[PDB]
């Protein structure tokens, strides 16, 4: 078949991301999946006129699967898979009360790639001690991870899928990378069955889907501020409260204290349980109820880029907002694992929960704000990595001040 | 030459090539080159023509008994394309599998060897003059991969690695490793089975055309390679000279820096911590500096170990991969890596040198970190880990510290120093404890300050400051209270800074005022510190932001 045809945004250059080392066993794996790649025509070896590169890692299944970290090279084609060919993204899908996730990665591999554009798809299997330069490919079909595969594959797509939408004018269907989000009102056994009815139709066309992610979007939202509930009081408790609540302040500009700040106004002990005035409840109460209603002013804005912040708690529970402008939260929420645990295999799993939401309610991922050590993380990602696709990051190295403010 | 196929090669987009002009020289010069002209075109390596060819590069003669030519191809270099970068950093000794024997084989002539794509010759194209600009010039070009080019190195790897591929498939059981011009050759086959394979080899590299040296000047352990001293069953860096001065330079204090660091891997014990504190503002490369007393010491250490030779072993991927780790003292830190006790692998230092404020447990994360990055690179795999800590010392500070952290499968070994943590802030006020209100505030242009208290019970300080700024007041305030009260103290500041720095529980730092704080901190038995919003009117803070 006929290749599409890919430009580069003008006057960009190939990417040229420098590989990460490998476990033995990562790399043997990988010698083994693309001893078997290139055995069936997906990929090819190249030669040194190549310098461009992509890194590739080994993640899991009992089965080790490959995954390209596209990121690069991703920016860098935004003008083909955003504008050219952008997929639009519903926002009836944030509304369904059950969603799941097929992933319909293996229909790229039957399309070939446009031949001038190979060259940029290049990557290097590492060797140990530098022993030897490493192993190097290209595609010659359509990547999984490249954006482009998506954007070109669409239209095979839309035809697959187009019977069964007939039958189902309720389900929506939208396509980020590799996989399918699919949501329905039905009842969960429905609904079960419903997506047992896609995996078939799409099987009966080509489409391997693996299979022997069901998320409910009905509670996503920006989680309400809590003010701690006591029966007595202290002054130390007091100056808590008045501290959180002055945060606050900058997020919600409708809140009172001045009432409760002078319930200690003397240089009292910390430990003084001190009662609270008539003068002083008021505001408790009175800002209490400006703090469970939402913001004003607080829109998505598609022209700009999501920013995730994440905070570690304590016992297995963390914390996150995402926003495009600070202190206007379009969403926050809260991860808690369920002693097999650990805290990178933590961490790794909010990013993905964090991930597919924004993919769910904005169809494009945010930009982690990670509180890890850049090596650590470097090292460890991979070992709990279940998605396809990959979120741009960075990391913290400044604490927050009281971390109980966004509990 | 060679029957190699050849790497096509295109010259970056929207360029031309090289169209530089030929000044003269010597003629003495220009006799030498065409002697080199003629032996060169005769063996093939340097075609003759130039009607059209409108492009050109400089050529310049020098000598070593013979002259050698040579040809400056920085412009032409600047319009090639990028290549495939060749291996940027080298295999590590400490990495290497021990074999019964080993061979070095220099191919001569490499680049000149192998053939350059055709279609690309035209743009290396040069001129010999004539005497006097009174005669047409010589016109050339390079049929193979000239000499400092760009494109020379990359492509001739590549070439090695394809020719080697029929060989290495008869042979499954030698190990070749291409390094530059050099092929490292290594076998347990019986050194008769040995030598007969290696002639096999270089028949193999002959017939593609490529030189190579008989035993009769092939080279023998030990070998000098890189910086090293590669032994049939040891390895050690080659030796070191720390040379003797009474006035050192900038420039003397990198390259003293430099062998020092280079010893480090194998050495153990090795530190620059005090040596390099001295090029911290550093920019005269001549201007000299004096050796601080500190410093003095530590170089006379480094000496002492230097003393007496080490060497390491080979990696043997049958034994487990150990790692061990000492504190040295002043955020330094030393491991060793090894499979059996009484050789190492290899040898290694940590320094943070980054972060005034820092504690021993987060330095010791930082220093496996670095271990495990290091232990992937060289073997594939990373080490158990023998630690000065306490699994009770560790998880206290992770379940607790803000980042996400990992360490892997970890054995407490008791050998002093021991990783602490030294003291610990309440979680809650605490009660029968006398209560501070701290503030403190300088301002900027007097760098004239202030920091007090005020007490529950009706005490009350102010201390005058010289040369200080808001947060060393702030700073202040907490030591003051620190002194001025009993074994359980609740300190209340409206400072972040101070809280945070206090927060992090550092134990050592680069102020010491911090350091005073730490000691008092260890001498108290119950510090709980709290924080509250400035200019706020909290109470008990309004009363001492006033007397501040
Ligand atoms: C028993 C061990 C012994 O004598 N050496 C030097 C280490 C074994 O290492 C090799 C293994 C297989 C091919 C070659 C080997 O040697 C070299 C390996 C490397 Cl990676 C670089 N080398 C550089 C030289 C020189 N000169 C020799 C070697």
């Amino acid at each position: 078949i006929e290749t599409v045809p890919v430009k580069l945004k003008p006057g960009m250059d190939g990417p040229k991301v420098k590989q990460w080392p490998l476990t033995e066993e990562k790399i043997k794996a990988l010698v083994e999946i693309c001893t078997e790649m290139e055995k069936e025509g997906k990929i090819s070896k190249i030669g040194p006129e190549n310098p461009y590169n992509t890194p590739v890692f080994a993640i899991k299944s009992t089965k080790w699967r490959k995954l390209v970290d596209f990121r690069e090279l991703n920016k860098r084609t935004q003008d083909f898979w955003e504008v050219q060919l952008g997929i639009p993204h519903p926002a009836g899908l944030k509304k369904k009360k059950s969603v799941t996730v097929l992933d319909v990665g293996d229909a790229y591999f039957s399309v070939p790639l446009d031949e001038d554009f190979r060259k940029y798809t290049a990557f290097t299997i590492p060797s140990i001690n530098n022993e030897t330069p490493g192993i190097r490919y290209q595609y010659n079909v359509l990547p999984q991870g490249w954006k482009g595969s998506p954007a070109i594959f669409q239209s095979s797509m839309t035809k697959i899928l187009e019977p069964f939408k007939k039958q189902n004018p309720d389900i929506v269907i939208y396509q980020y990378m590799d996989d399918l989000y699919v949501g329905s009102d039905l009842e969960i056994g429905q609904h079960r069955t419903k997506i047992e009815e896609l995996r078939q139709h799409l099987l009966r066309w080509g489409l391997t889907t693996p299979d022997k992610y069901e998320l409910h979007p009905d509670k996503w939202t920006v989680q309400p501020i809590v003010l701690p509930e006591k029966d007595s009081w202290t002054v130390n408790d007091i100056q808590k409260l008045v501290g959180k609540l002055n945060w606050a302040s900058q997020i919600y500009p409708g809140i009172k204290v001045r009432q409760l700040s002078k319930l200690l106004r003397g240089t009292k002990a910390l430990t003084e349980v001190i009662p609270l005035t008539e003068e002083a409840e008021l505001e408790l109460a009175e800002n209490r109820e400006i703090l469970k209603e939402p913001v004003h002013g607080v829109y998505y804005d598609p022209s700009k880029d999501l920013i995730a912040e994440i905070q570690k708690q304590g016992q297995g529970q963390w914390t996150y907002q995402i926003y495009q402008e600070p202190f206007k939260n379009l969403k926050t929420g809260k991860y808690a694992r369920m002693a097999h645990t650990n805290d990178v295999k933590q961490l790794t799993e909010a990013v993905q929960k964090i991930t597919t939401e924004s993919i769910v309610i904005w169809g494009k991922t945010p930009k982690f704000k990670l509180p890890i050590q850049k090596e650590t993380w470097e090292t460890w990602w991979t070992e709990y990595w279940q998605a396809t696709w990959i979120p741009e990051w960075e990391f913290v190295n400044t604490p927050p001040l009281v971390k109980l403010w966004y509990q | 030459i060679s029957p190699i196929e050849t790497v096509p090669v295109k010259l970056k987009p929207g360029m031309d090539g090289p169209k530089v002009k030929q000044w003269p020289l010597t003629e003495e010069k220009i006799k030498a080159l065409v002697e080199i002209c003629t032996e060169m075109e005769k063996e093939g390596k340097i075609s003759k023509i130039g009607p059209e060819n409108p492009y050109n590069t400089p050529v310049f003669a020098i000598k070593k008994t013979k002259w050698r030519k040579l040809v400056d191809f920085r412009e032409l270099n600047k319009r090639t394309q990028d290549f495939w970068e060749v291996q940027l950093g080298i295999p590590h000794p400490a990495g290497l599998k021990k074999k019964k024997s080993v061979t070095v084989l220099d191919v001569g002539d490499a680049y000149f060897s192998v053939p350059l794509d055709e279609d690309f010759r035209k743009y290396t194209a040069f001129t010999i003059p004539s005497i006097n600009n009174e005669t047409p010039g010589i016109r050339y070009q390079y049929n193979v991969l000239p000499q400092g080019w760009k494109g020379s190195p990359a492509i001739f790897q590549s070439s090695m690695t394809k020719i080697l591929e029929p060989f290495a498939a008869q042979n499954p059981d030698i190990v070749i490793y291409q390094y530059m011009d050099d092929l490292y050759v290594g076998s347990d086959l019986e050194i008769g089975q040995h030598r007969t394979k290696i002639e096999e080899l270089r028949q193999h590299l002959l017939r593609w055309g490529l030189t190579t040296p008989d035993k009769k000047h092939q080279k023998e352990p030990p070998f000098l390679w890189m910086g090293y001293e590669l032994h049939p069953d040891k390895w050690t860096v080659q030796p070191i000279v720390l040379p003797e001065k009474d006035s050192w330079t900038v420039n003397d204090i990198q390259k003293l820096v430099g062998k020092l660091n280079w010893a480090s891997q194998i050495y153990p014990g090795i530190k620059v911590r005090q040596l390099s504190k001295l090029l911290r503002g550093t920019k005269a490369l001549t201007e000299v500096i004096p050796l601080t007393e500190e410093a003095e010491l530590e170089l006379a250490e480094n000496r002492e170990i230097l003393k007496e030779p080490v060497h390491g072993v080979y990696y043997d991927p049958s034994k487990d991969l150990i790692a061990e780790i000492q504190k040295q003292g002043q955020g330094q830190w030393t491991y060793q890596i090894y499979q059996e006790p009484f050789k190492n692998l290899k040898t290694g230092k940590y320094a943070r040198m980054r972060g005034a404020h820092t504690n021993d447990v987060k330095q010791l994360t930082e220093a496996v970190q670095k271990i495990t990055t290091e232990s992937i690179v060289i073997w594939g795999k990373t080490p158990k880990f023998k630690l000065p800590i306490q699994k009770e010392t560790w998880e206290t500070w992770w379940t607790e510290y803000w980042q996400a952290t990992w360490i892997p499968e970890w054995e407490f070994v008791n050998t002093p120093p021991l990783v602490k943590l030294w003291y610990q802030l309440e979680k809650e006020p605490i009660v029968g404890a006398e209560t501070f209100y701290v503030d403190g505030a300088a301002n900027r242009e007097t760098k004239l300050g202030k920091a007090g208290y005020v007490t529950n019970k009706g005490r009350q300080k102010v201390v005058p400051l010289t040369n200080t700024t808001n947060q060393k007041t702030e700073l202040q305030a907490i030591y003051l209270a620190l002194q001025d009260s009993g074994l359980e103290v609740n300190i209340v500041t409206d400072s972040q800074y101070a809280l945070g720095i206090i927060q992090a529980q550092p134990d050592k730092s680069e102020s010491e005022l911090v350091n005073q704080i730490i000691e008092q901190l260890i001498k108290k038995e119950k510090v709980y510190l709290a924080w509250v919003p400035a200019h706020k009117g909290i109470g008990g803070n309004e009363q001492v932001d006033k007397l501040v």
